[PDB]
């Protein structure tokens, strides 16, 4: 089964490198994809960056496109690289479910179909803000 | 009274034209063409570009 | 934000505001304040896991149908929000999670 367990340092200083994790157990390899959610500042639903299986970055352009975030896999971690942090994204980061879907309505040989995705299980969270 | 009529923009979703031909009977109907192209052509070998 | 939805018990079916447009793979949402929510639906049909049949998505035959969700017997978690995630080719990649539907109730 999925478990989740997010373990984030709490308080930082302002502008400088943050490092946070959370951890999924008894999990394959390339079998979903990950993602970040952010209920935070108490509005609706806000997205983070979404890695893929081979480390690679496209990201909400709504937030400066600024955070580069997780791929390392040595036990069970997923470690969220935040330079040049800012009161504005004092936040709570929860670990969810990335999966990716294939929707076909025409010629698959032309080029038509859309990438949809879904989001199954989500974590818990630990609070984190800046001084 | 020149009534004048012009393409919108395209409800629901947008596709693009086609045709479709079965593979099978194409190829054996110009598979037959070929060979009845080679008598007339001193049995050369027929491509088609 | 807009304050909306519906209260005390008395059930209804609640639609999001988003124009059926080219193809829709719309993915409800029942929210869990302060925890981990779960998604209703996907593909509008495929039933997730162990959900009762009465959360039903309406099907993608014979566009220009509205997407419809219907709900009944509701616990806190019908209580919480819904969200409309409308998945479609011609507006590209939906960044936005959709429209949200707080139930505020007062006895
Ligand atoms: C010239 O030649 C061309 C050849 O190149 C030819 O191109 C063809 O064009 C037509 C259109 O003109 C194309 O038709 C479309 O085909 C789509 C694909 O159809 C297949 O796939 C779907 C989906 O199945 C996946 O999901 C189900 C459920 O989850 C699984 O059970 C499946 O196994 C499958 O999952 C696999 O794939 C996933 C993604 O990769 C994987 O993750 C997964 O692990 C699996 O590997 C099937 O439903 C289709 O089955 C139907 O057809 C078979 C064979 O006839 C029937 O036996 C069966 O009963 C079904 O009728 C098929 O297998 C279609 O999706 C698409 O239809 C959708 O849209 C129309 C509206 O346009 C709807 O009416 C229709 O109902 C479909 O909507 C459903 O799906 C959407 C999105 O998922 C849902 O949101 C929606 O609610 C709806 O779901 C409901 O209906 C389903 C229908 O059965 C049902 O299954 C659901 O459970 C639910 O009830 C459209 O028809 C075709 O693809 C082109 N072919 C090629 C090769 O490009 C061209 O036409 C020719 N020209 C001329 C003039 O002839
Ligand atoms: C071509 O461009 C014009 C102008 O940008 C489009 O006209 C707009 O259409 C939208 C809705 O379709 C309206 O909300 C705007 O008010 C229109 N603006 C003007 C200046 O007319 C037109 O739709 C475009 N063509 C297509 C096919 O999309
Ligand atoms: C074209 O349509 C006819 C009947 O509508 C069908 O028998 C035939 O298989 C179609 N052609 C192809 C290539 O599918
Ligand atoms: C072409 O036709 C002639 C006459 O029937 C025949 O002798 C010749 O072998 C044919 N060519 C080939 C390559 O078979």
């Amino acid at each position: 089964q999925v478990q989740l367990q997010e373990s984030g340092p709490g308080l930082v200083k302002p502008s400088e490198t943050l490092s946070v994790t959370c951890s999924v157990s008894g999990d394959s390899m390339n079998n979903y994809y990950w993602t970040w959610i952010r209920q935070s500042p108490g509005k609706g639903l806000e997205w983070i960056g979404y890695i893929s299986d081979r480390e690679s970055a496209t990201y909400n352009p709504s937030l400066n496109s600024r955070v580069v975030i997780s791929r390392d896999t040595s036990k069970n971690q997923l470690s969220l690289k935040l330079n040049s942090v800012t009161p504005a994204d004092t936040a709570v980061y929860y670990c969810a479910t990335a999966r990716r879907g294939q929707r076909i309505y025409g010629v698959v040989s032309f080029g038509e179909f859309f990438y949809y995705y879904s989001m199954d299980v989500w974590g818990k969270g630990t609070t984190v803000t800046v001084s | 009274g020149q009534v004048f009529y012009k393409t919108g923009d395209i409800i629901g979703d947008i596709r693009k034209a086609y045709c479709n031909i079965s593979g099978a009977q194409w190829h054996k109907v110009l598979g037959r063409v070929a060979n009845k192209l080679k008598e007339h052509f001193n049995n050369k070998t027929i491509v088609f570009k | 934000v807009r304050p909306l939805s519906v209260a005390l018990g008395e059930t209804a079916r609640i639609s999001c505001g988003r124009q059926a447009l080219g193809s829709r793979a719309v993915q409800w949402y029942q929210h869990r304040p302060g925890q981990a929510p779960i998604l209703l639906i996907y593909n509008n049909q495929d039933r997730p896991s162990g959900i009762p049949e009465r959360f039903s998505g309406t099907p993608d035959i014979n566009f220009g149908t509205r997407a419809t969700l219907t709900i009944s017997g509701v616990e806190a978690g019908d209580e919480a929000d819904y969200y409309c995630h409308m998945w479609d080719s011609r507006s590209g990649f939906s960044w936005s999670f959709g429209g949200a539907t707080r139930l505020t109730v007062l006895g």
